[PDB]
DNA sequence: CTTGACAAAAGTGTTAAATTGTGCTATACTGGGAGCCGTCACGGATGC
DNA sequence: GCATCCGTGAGTAGAGGAAGCACAATTTAACACTTTTGTCAAG
């Protein structure tokens, strides 16, 4: 079972409105390197390495955490996309 | 180690030769040794007096006699060359002038027939071939209930298969009688009348039965004439053709009295015989003569009919599936018939040649072209239903391949059109067929064994033997019957008690007709031979058979044929009898001819100088490859100065021991759940077994290349590859083939070879790239042979053809041919199955070390754990008495004998065991040992399950588990007792063909197919996994609408999806979007080859191009 | 299953004393069993729950390491508040459930702690579970159980031998009735009272009622003198097998049908322990072959069912 | 651990003259026992040349310093008369159960690797009876019986256990 | 199994066209007809008699 | 980067030899040949 | 009310598997020769 999977589905109205949202947060910090993220450096996702503790590549694992945070705003018709697109590339270039 | 007998029923006759059904009826069509004038009227001779004389109608070509020559090559040397085993025929015909008077004769060449090994198998091609017996309804003439309407019957005639139509003799509801030929039906009188039957004669014999004879008597055909009847019948059988009566009388007497056309068979005339009590002269149904016909069987059946439907006493209906009505057609009769077809082929090409082209000057060698023979011939041997790959996975698996009976094949049914009554276990099955031994899905009831006892007569009924029983005594005299001879007596059962030859028994179980009965001993006519008459071989070899269920015994019995030999294979404790039979049988083993005394022994061959003086010296087929690709050795088993006597063993075969069935090993079995890793008929076993080689076995693969002529140039095989290092060619000798003795790896060459590029100018790209290194481009690129993924072993042998060698025939264009044997010895691993004689089969899931086995109070571990949740719902109880057996034998060191239905018993096995005992625990006292305190504790418990008798010693309450089998095991992870006591013995185990090493596959990217461009399919073409129709409405189900797309565009079809995809992973990106895939363009294309107009339309209902512009004319 | 079903002896059974030391005084003279139910002074106890008083689940649990008592013993235990009087091992199975879900109150309300673990009960666990926790503490729940499970069936001693397959003495005696009844409705036959059909029928029916008594007697003598035999435990906890099986193994095989759809008037009366004879094995034969051309022949009915639904709501 | 024979190339053929093939013969040599005289020698070569006729045992090989063979006789392969066998047994020391294809162990070209099963014990029980001592009545009484080789005793095997399970027990000793 | 009834149920039979092209026998689907019917009666127009 | 060279690789008629396409044969000859029932059983739609 | 015609029947895996001849048209290959295109040496 995900972590907090049962809060996850208590957020959204339906179960595959919350597998859209988790799907293009991730291809958000995939594109932009995850310098987009809005996890303190405590709370980043770690893999064990024989060399040491690291980032975690997976983004979608990513993508789950920060919206248990309650910091993400999701819902229809917020933004302009071609808008959106450019105000981040120009904050994350 | 001394062997046991059980049982008390004596046969008074041995089982008969089991592969005699192959070899004897092969023998009588051939008739290669009789001389010709000694030659009977059967097999290919009587072909050739079918066809002969051959008469254009004033030259006439006859035929004399024939003769089989040796064959040309030796059979090792036709598997190794790719040859068929065959014999050259020769015929030895003579021409005729009947204007002159002059003859000639000379013998001509005939084509080649193939030849039977010893065995009673073929060579063809080089691949060893089983023909399979068919089983058909009888010819002859039958009588079944009207259907429809109650009280009516149908009369039918049926002739051999392609050897006539089916007649059927119907009364109408009018009352006219009515006979149906080709989908027609026409009124009998109008043939009757052809035949010179007159109103005077019919109603002699048929009015005595009342108001049918009346529906005879139409008097406007009565005064026709015989040959206006004719006339008049052939336009109702092909209207539009013009009438003569050269036409007319060609198609009656064609249809129903020409020899050459319609044929009965011996079999059909003696059922037709016997039915109507009439005795026939030929096997047509009507006779033409002095330029008329006559009646042979139309008036005879027509009685039957008519006295039927009236009621008389003495006729009744006729039961189809009775085996009284089928018959067997064998490897002689199937191919005898494609001979006669041939044969037919080539007295057309004679008629044809006769009269057109040098009349006068003929011979008869030029008048012959046997072409057309040996095609049909070849075409049996090659692409017939019934010639299967032969399987030798042991040598069990190719003696059951040669007693299948078989219901389909070319003039039989179809696999779908079949329904449930001809399925079914007939009554008349017993001692025939076996009734457990069928495979499951949906072939059964439609493939079927032998009985152990039966055989095939000369006609092709079955028929199982029988004691005479006289006055209540029963004697030795043995009768072999037929079901429809056998349904005429009461027969008892082979377990009836006897005191010497006197029934002692007062009631008597007996059969009469199919149904159980309780006699007198007074009324016993035949009594059963032995038990083992009612089952195959197959089923025969499964001890305490009575205590198992039908479903779980048939699961035994197959995968007897499945069992791999091992390099320390042994033979069951618990035998029934027959495994010295099926080795001796089976032709594996080698044998002394007579008395005499061993001279050499090696690896390779064995000398016997036999007692008048002769030297014969045996070659040992040594790490052979079979068909399936197990190792096939022999190992001799006698020592140089030796003794032996007629018929001692010489070699031991494969799957052998000492001349006994050995498909396995005998293990040490505990009856316990483990950890879960027993879950779901999951197999627990001990590192142990890998440590002393059992269940170890060997296996053979063979590769193969060509090198060929081609436009650009000849492929050339070679050491010298470009682009490749010394480690790649290390292993590779002066001809670019590998050394023998090399270890191979996946990616590993085998053997080197080149091909000339073909003319293409370079990309760009890559012409700078030339250009920077200063490289000049080959004319040649790398084409070798490597090693598939998952695959290697042992180089252990090479074979090269070169085109001109002797006996080799390569196809045109074709310089050579390369051929390697790699060898590999596999030891059990987890995912290999296991399974025993009674239908317990599974997979191994953990491998434990011998410290974490449990083990016997004295420190023995135990070898395998078998969950005891897989034998209730089965209820297959033998299982668990084999075992009780094999713990007796274990102390005892003694194996045993128990025949099926007649065998151990408890109160026998109860007395072993107690001897057993006394070996187990008094060894133990001696040494100076006690009770163990953690067998009180167990025993504590034991008598709270009311196991054991509260107040015993516990000496004595040790003992009374142990007649129970069950004894008081220790974990060997803790080192405490178990809680309960547990069943332990000895149990005879076998490892099967498939094997998880032979099975694991995968595949990111590879070859695609060419119209649909989709990915290929199959482990050997290196193929995807197929995500069918199922699977996508599962993936519906779950709302995973991109999940689904994936696998319809970007990992199937769409080529431009795919070529994207692939390179944005390589690169550390996500996949980018589909698009539409290729099958659908195919789709339109073809639909617009069917003149239809598809269009793809967008909202505004404008055409959208999916083609991107390169289909649209500008 | 195994170790939330407790023991029952016979010893005492039925003996009257008057106070709690007279009870415990006949134990130790081997007069009464631990578990056998008896009457102190108006109430039936047993000795197990007058003489081990456990103050905690620990303290039961550490006794059972030493061996005192077993964990089908029932003793009186002390937990959450309450003096419960059950075996450690269903004070076991509630820790289990406790600690998988990490919390005591919770999980007490879960549990039906007065009866053996079955198959419905267990199911009627993890649905519950599901109500008031959601996935992720079922789903931790699940592996628990599956841990323990696998644990306790490898120690506990269950096996299968032949004496296992216990045949009750109430067979022969009803074989020997039915024979009777057998000759008796043939006498009648031969004085024309009754004909062929009715003579027919009326055997199917006395071999129809004689199979369903030695069913009964066959699970009577489990559940009175064998209640852990493996057959049936292995029934009774829904693990495998059904009566049915059940009686064909320790009883009698029964009626048989011929190929057309009639029933052979000779029923089988072996069963497989004992072992069949040869005609009786042909005759069973006949429906072996029957239900697996069934299943080859029908299976394509039912698929071909499935794609007509699929094709028609698809939408 | 591994075996040449002269002649041959693989464990899938046969010698003329011999019996036994490479397969069997291998399976022979598997149950030799082998002491080492001396702690510090890690591996030997033993030699063996035969001419046929006769049967040739552990015996025939030629004497090695502080080596000795435990079973001599034990059978290996039979010779007729035109048979010869020259062979070279490589015996190594460790622990456990080594598959051949693990080790890959070969002198030369034509050698063949062989499973390893390098433990000298045999068979282990141990038996628990009931003693006491004056008022004690529920002590204990151990006993336990080793099953060996030959080439270690089972007194020496039981003293290199006891070192085993001591020397595990001070893991427990720095907690980090 | 209510879920395939109701596609089992999902067409109707034209008893009397009214004011509309339909044909008496002819089949189509019950939402179509309920929709051609409520606009009819905006119209003014007879409507169409149907039959489950 | 620009000249003079310098042979070479490629391009261009010319022609003899393989290779391919086509017409013709005069005693008289005038309607085919293979099939051949465990023929599969049941429901729906059409035409009488 | 009935005779005639037509489309339907589960999934994955394997592993073997009999005419000449004459002569005109057309295509191809061989062989020179002319023209174009790099290298080399200056410079
Ligand atoms: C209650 C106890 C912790 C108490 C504390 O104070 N901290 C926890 C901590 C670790 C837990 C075990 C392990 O997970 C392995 C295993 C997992 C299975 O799922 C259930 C059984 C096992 C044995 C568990 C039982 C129990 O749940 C344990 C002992
Ligand atoms: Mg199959
Ligand atoms: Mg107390
Ligand atoms: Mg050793």
């Amino acid at each position: 079972a995900e972590p907090g999977i049962d809060k996850l589905f208590g957020m959204v109205d339906s179960k595959y409105r919350l597998t859209v949202v988790v799907a293009k947060r991730a291809q958000q910090l995939l594109r932009h390197g995850f310098k987009n993220t809005v996890l303190e450096p405590e709370e980043r996702p770690k893999m064990q390495t024989l060399e040491g503790l690291f980032d975690d590549p997976n983004a979608v694992t990513w993508a789950m955490k920060e919206l248990l945070t309650g910091r993400l705003v999701f819902g229809e018709n917020l933004v302009p996309e071609d808008r959106l697109q450019k105000e981040m590339e120009r904050l994350y270039p | 180690m001394e062997i046991k007998r059980f049982g008390r029923i004596r046969e008074v006759i041995p089982l008969p030769p089991l592969t005699e059904i192959q070899v004897e009826s092969y023998r009588r069509a051939l008739q290669a040794d009789v001389p010709p004038e000694k030659r009977e009227n059967v097999g290919i001779q009587a072909a050739f007096r079918e066809t002969f004389p051959i008469e254009e109608e004033g030259l006439v070509l006859d035929f004399l006699e024939y003769r089989l020559g040796e064959p040309p090559f030796p059979q090792d040397e036709c598997r190794e060359k790719d040859l068929t085993y065959q014999a050259p025929l020769y015929a030895r015909l003579q021409l005729i002038h009947k204007d002159t008077g002059l003859i000639k004769e000379d013998e001509v060449f005939l084509g080649h027939i193939p030849l039977m090994t010893e065995d009673g198998s073929f060579i063809i091609n080089g691949a060893d071939r089983v023909i399979v017996s068919q089983i058909h309804r009888s010819p002859g003439v039958y009588f079944t209930p009207d259907p429809a309407r109650p009280g009516r019957y149908i009369a039918s005639i049926i002739p051999l298969p392609k050897r006539g139509p089916w007649i059927d003799l119907e009364v109408e509801p009018n009352g006219v009688v009515s006979m149906k030929v080709n989908k027609r039906k026409f009124p009998l009188v109008l043939l009757l009348r052809v035949l010179g039957y007159d109103q005077e004669t019919l109603a002699r014999e048929l009015g005595a039965y009342g108001e049918l004879v009346q529906g005879l008597m139409d008097e406007s055909v009565f005064a026709m004439r015989p040959e206006e009847a004719l006339i008049r019948l052939f336009t109702l059988l092909r209207p539009g053709d013009p009438p003569k009566r050269d036409k007319a009388v060609a198609y009656v007497y064609g249809l129903i009295a020409d020899p050459r056309r319609y044929d009965l068979g011996e079999a059909g005339r003696y059922k037709a015989e016997e039915k109507l009590g009439i005795r026939l002269s030929g096997r047509t149904l009507a006779r033409f003569e002095d330029g008329e016909f006559k009646d042979e069987v139309f008036l005879p059946t027509l009685r039957y009919l008519f006295a039927l439907t009236a009621g008389v006493p003495g006729h009744e209906v006729d039961d189809i599936d009775h085996l009284g009505n089928r018959r067997i057609r064998t490897v002689g009769e199937l191919m005898t018939d494609q001979f006669r077809v041939g044969l037919a082929r080539l007295a057309r090409g004679v008629r044809e040649r006769m009269l057109m082209g040098s009349e006068d000057s003929l011979t008869p060698a030029k008048l012959v072209n046997s072409r057309p023979l040996e095609a049909a011939i070849r075409e049996f041997f090659s692409r017939s239903q019934l010639s299967q790959f032969k399987d030798e996975t042991n040598p069990l698996s190719s003696l059951r391949h040669k007693r299948r009976i078989s219901a389909l094949g070319p003039g039989g049914l179809t696999r779908e059109r079949a329904g449930f009554d001809v399925r079914d276990v007939h009554r008349t099955h017993y001692g025939r067929i076996c009734p457990v031994e069928t495979p499951e899905g949906a072939n059964i009831g439609l493939i079927t064994s032998l009985a152990a006892y039966a055989r095939v007569d000369e006609l092709g009924f079955i028929r199982t033997p029988y004691r005479r029983v006289v006055g209540g005594v029963v004697t030795d005299e043995v009768v072999y019957m037929t079901a429809t001879e056998e349904d005429r007596y009461t027969i008892a059962q082979a377990n009836t008690p006897l005191e010497g030859n006197r029934i002692a028994a007062e009631r008597v179980v007996a059969r009469r007709k199919g149904e159980p009965v309780i006699v007198s001993p007074e009324e016993v006519e035949f009594m059963d031979v032995s038990p083992k008459q009612v089952f195959s071989v197959n089923t025969n070899l499964i001890p305490f058979l009575e205590h198992d269920d039908a479903n779980r015994a048939l699961m035994g019995s197959n995968m007897q044929t499945q069992a791999v030999p091992l390099i320390r294979a042994q033979a069951p404790v618990v035998m029934t009898g027959l495994e010295e039979r099926v080795v001796r049988d089976s032709l594996a083993a080698l044998y002394a001819e007579e008395d005499g005394e061993v001279a050499k022994v090696d690896g390779n061959r064995i000398v016997v100088r036999y007692e008048d003086g002769r030297l014969v010296e045996y070659p040992l087929r040594r790490f052979y490859r079979s068909n399936q690709g197990t190792a096939l050795d022999q190992r001799p088993r006698v020592v140089v100065g030796q003794r032996v006597r007629k018929g001692d063993l010489l070699a031991d075969g494969p799957a052998s021991e000492n001349g006994f069935l050995a498909l396995g090993q005998n293990v040490l079995v505990a009856i316990m759940p483990f950890d879960g890793y027993n879950f779901e008929d999951a197999i627990v076993i001990s590192e142990e077994l890998l440590k002393r080689d059992f269940y170890t076995s060997i296996h053979i693969e063979r590769y193969e290349i060509e090198a060929r002529d081609t436009k650009l140039g000849p492929e050339r095989i070679t050491r010298d590859i470009p682009h490749l290092s010394e480690a790649a060619l290390r292993d590779l000798d002066e001809e670019g083939v590998v050394r023998i003795g090399a270890e191979v790896k996946p990616g590993d060459i085998l053997v080197g070879r080149t091909s000339f590029k073909g003319e293409s100018e370079p990309t760009p790209e890559e012409r700078l790239l030339r250009s920077i290194f200063g490289e000049k481009a080959r004319d040649v690129k790398d084409t070798s042979l490597r090693v598939p993924p998952g695959e290697g072993g042992i180089v252990v042998r090479t074979v090269r053809l070169r085109r001109g060698d002797p006996g080799v025939e390569l196809k045109p264009g074709v310089r050579e041919v390369v051929r390697v044997y790699v060898a590999q010895k596999r030891k059990l691993q987890v995912g290999d199955k296991l399974a025993n004689r009674h239908g317990n089969k599974g997979v191994v899931a953990k491998i434990l070390p011998v410290e974490d086995m449990p083990h016997l109070p004295d420190g023995t571990p135990v070898d395998v754990i078998l969950n005891p949740l897989g034998v209730p719902s089965r209820m297959n109880l033998g299982q668990i008495l084999e075992t009780h057996l094999g713990l007796a034998g274990y102390f005892l060191g003694q194996r045993y004998i128990s025949p099926i239905f007649d065998g151990a018993k408890e109160p026998e096995i109860k007395e072993l065991l107690a001897q057993a005992f006394e070996v187990y625990f008094g060894k133990r006292k001696g040494e100076g040992f006690g009770v163990d305190k953690r067998e009180v504790e167990v025993l504590r418990r034991a008598e709270k399950l009311g196991l054991v008798t509260p107040g015993k010693t516990p000496e004595e309450q040790l003992k009374e588990l142990f007649l129970q089998g069950k004894v008081v095991l220790y974990d060997g992870r803790t080192g405490e007792p178990i809680e309960g006591p547990i069943v332990v013995g000895q149990m005879f185990i076998m490892k099967l063909y498939h094997m998880v090493e032979d099975k694991m596959h995968a595949r990111s990217t590879g070859p695609y197919s060419l119209i649909t461009q989709q990915p290929l399919g199959g482990k050997a073409q290196f193929g995807g996994q197929r995500f069918g129709e199922m699977e996508v409405w599962a993936l519906e189900a779950y709302g995973a609408a991109h999940t689904l797309q994936e696998m319809l565009t970007l990992k199937s079809d769409d080529i431009e999806g795919r070529n994207a995809a692939y390179e944005a992973i390589i690169k550390g990106e996500d996949v980018p979007e589909p698009s539409v895939p290729e099958s659908f363009r195919v789709l339109v294309k073809e639909l617009q080859a069917l003149a239809l107009d598809v269009q793809t339309l967008d909202e505004k209902d404008n055409p959208v191009d999916i083609f991107e512009g390169l289909a649209s004319k500008r | 299953y195994y170790i939330t079903q407790v023991r029952k002896e016979k010893k005492g059974a039925g003996l009257e004393f008057a106070t709690p030391e007279e009870a415990l005084a006949a134990h130790e003279r081997g007069e009464v069993a631990l578990n056998a139910p008896i009457k102190v002074a108006g109430r039936e106890t047993s000795v197990g729950r007058l003489k081990y008083v456990f103050a905690n689940p620990d303290e039961a649990l550490l006794a059972v390491a030493h061996g005192i008592v077993d964990l089908q013993d029932v003793v009186t235990v002390r937990y959450m508040g309450k003096r419960l009087e059950t075996s450690p091992g269903r004070i076991l199975f509630a820790r289990i459930v406790a600690e998988a879900v990490e919390d005591e109150k919770v999980a007490w309300e879960l549990i039906q702690l007065d009866v053996p673990q079955e198959k419905n009960s267990l199911k009627d666990l993890v649905y519950q579970a599901f109500l008031r926790l959601g996935m992720e503490k079922t789903a931790r729940l699940l592996d628990a159980l599956k841990y323990y499970g696998f644990t306790f069936s490898t120690t506990s001693g269950i096996t299968i031998g032949i004496d296992d397959a216990v045949i009750p003495e109430e067979k022969k005696q009803y074989l020997e009735e039915a024979d009777r009844k057998l000759l008796q409705i043939e006498q009648a036959y031969e004085m024309g009272f009754l004909t062929d059909r009715e003579r027919y029928d009326q055997i199917l029916q006395l071999w129809t009622e004689t199979t369903e008594k030695v069913t009964q007697a066959v699970f009577k003598n489990f559940e009175e003198n064998y209640p852990f035999n493996p057959l049936y435990v292995m029934a009774q906890s829904g693990a495998r097998g059904n009566p049915q099986q059940i009686r064909q193994l320790c009883g009698l095989r029964g009626l048989m049908q011929k190929p057309s759809g009639e029933t052979f008037e000779v029923p089988v009366r072996s069963s497989f322990r004992e072992g069949l004879t040869v005609l009786e094995y042909f005759i069973s034969s006949h429906g072996a072959r029957k239900g697996g051309a069934d299943t080859a022949l029908r299976t394509a009915d039912s698929g071909y069912l499935t794609r007509k639904l699929v094709d028609v709501t698809h939408e | 651990t591994s075996v040449y024979i002269e002649d041959v190339l693989h464990e899938f053929s046969t010698i003329p003259g011999v019996k036994e093939d490479v397969v069997e013969i291998i399976l022979n040599l598997k149950e030799l026992v082998v002491r080492f005289l001396n702690p510090s020698l890690q591996t030997v070569t033993l030699l063996l040349k035969a001419e046929g006729p006769k049967e040739v045992k552990a015996r025939d090989f030629l004497p090695v310093a502080d080596v000795e063979i435990m079973n001599p006789d034990l059978h290996i392969a039979t010779l007729e008369e035109g048979g010869r066998l020259n062979m070279e047994v490589r015996v190594d020391r460790g622990v456990g159960y080594v598959p051949a294809e693990k080790h890959g162990i070969k002198d030369r070209i034509n050698a063949i690797p062989v499973d390893a099963v390098f433990s000298p014990v045999r068979r282990v029980a141990f038996q628990v009876e009931d003693t006491r001592l004056g008022q004690r009545t529920d002590l204990d009484k151990l006993t336990l019986r080793i099953w060996t080789d030959g080439s270690v005793t089972p007194l020496e095997a039981l003293n290199q256990a006891v070192e085993i399970l001591r020397e595990h027990l001070t893991y427990f000793s720095n907690p980090q | 199994i209510e879920i395939v009834v109701r596609q089992m149920m999902k067409y109707v039979e034209v008893t009397d066209p009214g004011d509309s092209r339909l044909l008496e026998g002819q089949v189509l689907e019950k939402w179509d007809v309920e929709a051609l019917n409520e606009r009819l009666i905006a119209e003014g127009k007879t409507p169409v008699a149907w039959k489950p």
